[PDB]
């Protein structure tokens, strides 16, 4: 509460505050400034692949065969965008979840990846990049299924991201 | 209630024997009948006091459990535990979250609470402080014959009979008394027995010698005397009544907490509600926008605060002790910052409460001995020839004897047996000739003639320890007109000399001059024996003048005074500096009171009271202006007619006052009227009479030794060593630590802003949440704590006894310009510090800032193991939870960062951190290293992850705050320097805490 003396408030706030978003973006766009635009800075956090799917719980392009890793070149804009590679009882689809660079590795229940994808390049580098059933005898009740893939690149993390490489889905058909 | 109490009492004493009994129903000779005796019994009641009405259960546990303050945190954590029973309308993640925090709550409340309950569980006591004596039984006369009964049974009316040692059980009239004295020290505060006979000597019934009083002791003689009064009705009776029946109220700082928790609720409401509103606008129902509400709480709380005042003030507490003063009270660290006046009582607090020896008239001249303890004065006369044979006297003509064993003891510490006056010449001799019992043996005593009543004087015979002599020497003391008329010679300096009407009033000046001083006079002189009247032999009569009484040598005159503590004129000087005014308040009599208040620096050189000038003037009094007079001295006898409009006139005309000869009520009138005019008064004293104004002051402090049970108890300290200067750095531990405690709480509100913040920015941007409760827990609770605790050991930025006592009610602990600084600028600089972080964090991990908007939903989404990050690629729901756990970590170490910048600025009020040197403080430095230390260590420790979801960072992200870290750094000190330049205006306006 004062008389009068607002503006010396209400100017004030204006040009510090004003000077504190202002180095505040300061920071910001410098810290951009410092980062690939292909790749990020870290990849630890991604490091194992996890794996998800689509239930809810092309050409240009190149034709291509189950081989090995095909390598593109480097991450660089230099080329044009990379080539990508071309690709009752319910049908779940499983994907690996993209990481650039990265070479996934290999050259009873109750009753119920090829390599020249790799390595992926990364959206910027490859826009159209495309990533590459329950045929079962019960029927009209829950069935706990849980889908893993392997590799030495791979690990699961029990304890934690029980999607790190490996799904765990209740099915159910009724019928 | 109370106020009658403080009314004096009226009496009796002018009535007639036969009219009191007339009053009364009652028997001189015979008493009441037995029959007679009971019915008054029952239609009175007993004789006895109404027990001490004090008694506050251990029950009392549960006050420091609510207080204001634990409320917040009880409603709050009342709040998360709400919550988290909403949150029972699904399958919850809060059996981490919810009930995890409002546990924590309660907890910091319960804590708190123990802790507290503690340092103060240390005191009280004062009912039983009085019951430590406590009578037995009384002789009566009952049917004209005398028996002992239970006290109880007293009633009024009975005749009692008492002699010298016994306890005066109730008011007593006396109808006959042979030779008996009293002790009146419970009404007076004063030892010296006092005559009780029948006739009435004054109109003030304190005063007449008629009247004896319960609570006072019959010191020797006998007497008899008609009960007047019994149990709660009696004058001490009424007093008792007046004490412990007191509400001790609200301390300053607790007040200024108070009025801090009503600020905070103020905004965590205010935002609380507000973030109801803006979540509705934004697509959040009932059931969403309430849980933000309640969810606003603890960002707004601090959780810390409360433990973090109270270490400050334990902390500061235990200096205190080392300082030879001790705390009952936590909240009673704060108060002495705040004391405007001081009424100080005067025997045993100022003073030593000890009598002495005083000036000497001989050699024609006046001499001044040092009065003091340590004796710290100088030496005034060893040569003359005249002092020796004055000295001889004074040890000769003396009976008195010091206690057997302490050699140990000072000189004018032991005790001595004998009358005052004779001890005062004992100890005087003592002190500047060497032992006394040498002379006595050496002039062994023949004969003497004890200090009659008729003669008013002592003399008494002894061999001369001369050997050449061995003749007899006569000495003799009394009444300084009775030693002159006694004499024909004078011994100015080694030689007599005809007793002329000149030198016949240069003594009379003296004596009348001494005896101003308000001191008491003895004459002396001694006469050598002529040898051929009195052979080797020659017997002397005591009986009948053998020997010669008249013609003797007029030797010297002995005076005496009063003195305080040593540390006491000073101490008083100090707290003047300080701007605080002293006020006596003594039950002694005024001509004591003002020497007294003179020497201490009550009253300073050049003051006047009306009279003095008055006198130097030569000019009556009516004539004198009274605001002329500065200082004022009032009697009790006259402060009784006064209203109590007319003391506050008294109070409001006079910078230097003295009331003396006050009554227990009296002081406690003085303070009120003190109180009245809103000033913060201390009120110093010893004794039962100080008892209910020590029980009224905002601050009671009494003796440790000398005081009485009674003083102790009413008080909220107590000086164990008796030292006066105590109390001047009681003062100085009032104002150093009210302001550090608004630094340390500036430091811990900061913190909140970047804790609020990412909560908010969630709902708003619809972004992955930047910090969880958890991490927050571990700032507050944490991080913070030590920093915070440390600002207590900051310094003054300036000489601080040198400003005037805070006006309460105008300057607050937590002010609007520390919320500004804490909230608007400070914590907003920290907010976005941890922001960064976020950013970063996600960025690096393929989430860039721009896509992070409007995600909040896919990134929740549990069932989305799926979620494409800008990259392209695809995270689970753990997988991108991690990076997000990471985050939590990171913004918390922001904080951390941020926190360290805040710690140094806020180390500092006006001063740079340059000036004051953030360096000294060993306590603060240590608050950095440990803190960040705790942060590492919370990042790094494996089981962190689970435990409290803390996540590893890489070395990188310690960085990221620190530009703003050292953006606060430089922002602050520019803000500061700003506003020491100019001191008038705008930046010291808004900002200046």
């Amino acid at each position: 509460r004062t008389l009068s003396r607002w503006v010396w408030i209400s100017l004030y706030y204006v040009a510090f505050y004003v000077v504190m978003s202002g180095i505040f973006a300061l920071c910001i766009y410098v810290l951009m400034r410092t980062i690939d635009p292909y790749t990020p800075d870290y990849q630890d956090q991604l490091k194992s692949p996890g794996v998800t799917l689509r239930p809810d719980v092309q050409e240009g392009s190149i034709n291509c065969t189950s081989e090995k890793y095909f390598f593109q070149e480097s991450f660089l804009a230099p080329n044009h965008t990379k080539f990508s590679c071309k690709f009752g009882k319910p049908c779940f689809i499983i994907k690996m979840n993209r990481i650039v660079k990265f070479l996934p590795g290999n050259s009873d229940g109750p009753p119920l990846y090829s390599l020249h994808y790799f390595p992926y390049y990364g959206k910027k580098a490859q826009p159209h990049y495309s990533n590459p059933k329950l045929l079962n005898v019960p029927r009209n009740r829950d069935v706990v299924i849980v889908c893993k893939i392997l590799a030495e690149h791979v690990s699961f993390d029990n304890p934690h991201d029980p999607y790190e490489g490996k799904v765990e889905f209740k099915l159910k058909i009724q019928k | 209630l109370e106020n009658m109490k403080k009314e004096m009492e009226i009496n009796d004493h002018q009535l007639s024997v036969a009219e009191l009994e007339q009053k009364y129903q009652t028997s001189a000779t015979k008493g009441l009948s037995a029959s007679l005796a009971a019915e008054l019994l029952l239609r009175d009641g007993p004789n006895a006091l109404r027990p001490p009405r004090g008694t506050p259960e251990y029950v009392k546990f549960a006050r420091q459990l609510a207080g204001g303050l634990q409320c917040l945190m009880w409603v709050a954590a009342a709040i998360c535990l709400i919550a988290f029973a909403i949150q029972a309308s699904e399958g919850d993640l809060t059996t981490d979250d919810n009930l995890y925090l409002a546990l924590a709550l309660i907890a910091v409340v319960v804590v708190t609470g123990c802790f507290g309950y503690y340092q103060e569980f240390k005191s009280t006591n004062i009912i039983a402080s009085f019951k430590n004596l406590v009578p037995q039984q009384a002789t009566v006369i009952r049917d004209g014959d005398k028996f002992q009964i239970n006290a109880d049974q007293l009633v009024v009316g009975d005749l009692v009979e008492m002699k010298g040692g016994d306890r005066v059980p109730a008011d007593i009239r006396i109808l006959q008394a042979q030779g008996r004295k009293v002790d009146n020290s419970s009404l007076t505060g004063e030892s010296e027995p006092q005559t009780r006979s029948p006739e009435c000597t004054h109109e003030s019934p304190l005063e007449t010698r008629n009247i004896a009083f319960f609570s006072t002791m019959c010191l020797e003689g006998t007497a008899q005397g008609l009960v007047v009064n019994t149990g709660d009705r009696t004058i001490i009776g009424r007093i008792a009544s007046l004490a412990s029946g007191v509400e001790n109220e609200k301390t300053p700082i607790a007040i200024e907490i108070e009025h801090f928790v009503d600020i905070i609720a103020g905004l965590a409401i205010l935002f609380g509600a507000t973030f109801f509103i803006v979540a509705m606008c934004i697509g959040y129902t009932f059931l969403r926008a309430m849980v933000f509400f309640m969810a606003i709480v603890v960002a707004y709380v601090p959780e810390g605060l409360l433990a973090t005042v109270t270490v400050c003030l334990s902390l500061t507490a235990k200096r205190l002790a080392s300082k030879n003063c001790v705390v009952k009270n936590l909240e009673a660290v704060e108060t002495l910052g705040s004391t405007s006046v001081i009424c100080s009582d005067k025997t045993g607090t100022l003073t030593q409460n000890r009598m002495t020896v005083s000036h000497l008239w001989f050699d024609n001249h006046i001499h001044s001995a040092d009065t003091t303890e340590d004796q710290s004065g100088q030496t005034f006369d060893q040569s003359s020839e005249t002092w020796r044979a004055l000295c001889r006297v004074l040890t000769l003509c003396n009976r008195a004897a010091f206690k057997s064993g302490q050699d140990a003891v000072p000189v004018p510490k032991r005790i001595v047996i004998g009358d005052a006056s004779e001890t005062a010449l004992l100890k005087f001799s003592e002190l500047t000739l060497g032992n006394a019992m040498g002379y006595r043996e050496r002039f062994p005593k023949v004969c003497e003639i004890p200090f009659n009543s008729t003669n008013k004087f002592q003399l008494s015979i002894h061999t001369l320890e001369d050997p050449r002599d061995p003749r007899h020497v006569l000495v003799m003391k009394g009444a300084p007109e009775r030693v002159l008329e006694r004499c024909s010679s004078i011994l100015i300096k080694g030689q007599e000399l005809p007793l002329d009407e000149q030198w016949r009033e240069a003594f009379q000046t003296a004596y009348l001059s001494l005896g101003g001083l308000g001191e008491r006079v003895l004459g002396f002189c001694q006469l050598y024996l002529s040898e051929k009247d009195y052979p080797p032999g020659y017997a002397f009569d005591v009986e009948a003048m053998n020997f010669p009484t008249s013609g003797l040598s007029f030797a010297g005159l002995v005076s005496m005074i009063d003195p305080p503590r040593a540390t006491v004129p000073d101490a008083v000087l100090k707290c003047r500096t300080a701007g605080i005014r002293v006020i006596m308040v003594t039950g002694d009599h005024p001509i004591t009171a003002k020497a007294i208040a003179a020497s201490v620096g009550i009253i300073s050189e050049g003051s006047e009271t009306v009279e003095d000038i008055a006198a130097r003037l030569r000019v009556p009094v009516d004539q004198v202006n009274r605001k002329d007079a500065r200082a004022c001295v009032i009697n009790g006898m006259q402060l009784k007619d006064m209203d109590p409009s007319e003391l506050v006139e008294a109070l409001r005309t006079h910078p230097e006052m003295v009331f003396a000869r006050t009554s227990p009520q009296q002081k406690l009138v003085i303070v009120e009227s003190c109180q009245r005019l809103g000033a913060i008064v201390a009120v110093t004293g010893d004794g039962v009479n100080d008892s209910p104004a020590l029980k009224k002051a905002d601050i009671g402090v009494a003796m440790g030794i000398a005081g009485s049970d009674a003083a102790k108890n009413a008080a909220d300290m107590i000086l164990l060593d008796d030292n006066f200067a105590s109390i001047v750095t009681g003062v100085e531990q009032g104002r150093l630590i009210f302001d550090n405690l608004k630094k340390s709480i500036a430091y811990t509100l900061t913190k909140n802003i970047p804790e609020l913040t990412p909560y908010l920015i969630y709902i708003t941007v619809s972004v992955p949440l930047p910090l969880g409760c958890i991490t927050i827990l571990f700032i507050e609770l944490c991080t913070d704590i030590f920093p915070s605790v440390s600002l207590a050991y900051e310094k003054a930025e300036s000489d601080i006894m040198h400003l005037r006592p805070r006006n309460p009610k105008r300057d607050r602990l937590v002010n609007e310009p520390l919320a500004a600084y804490s909230y608007f600028q400070i914590g907003a600089i920290q907010s976005f510090a941890g922001f960064t972080d976020y950013f970063t964090a996600m960025a690096q991990e393929g989430w860039f800032p721009l896509l992070c908007v409007g995600l909040r939903p896919q990134w929740e989404n549990h069932h989305l193991q799926d979620l494409q990050d800008s990259y392209g690629q695809e995270w689970t729901f753990g997988q991108r939870l991690y990076q997000q756990y990471t985050c939590y970590t990171v913004f918390f170490i922001s904080i951390e960062m941020c926190q360290i910048a805040d710690v140094l600025i806020r180390k500092t009020r006006r001063l740079s951190a340059f000036q004051q040197g953030f360096f000294r403080n060993r306590i603060l430095v240590i608050a950095i290293v440990f803190q960040v230390c705790i942060g590492c260590f919370l990042c790094y420790c494996p089981g962190m992850p689970n435990i409290f979801n803390f996540m590893p960072i890489r070395f990188q992200w310690w960085l990221v705050p620190m530009p703003f870290g050292l953006l606060i750094f430089v922002y602050d000190e520019i803000r500061k320097l700003g506003v020491r330049c100019c001191p008038g205006s705008w930046w010291d306006q808004e900002l200046y805490y």
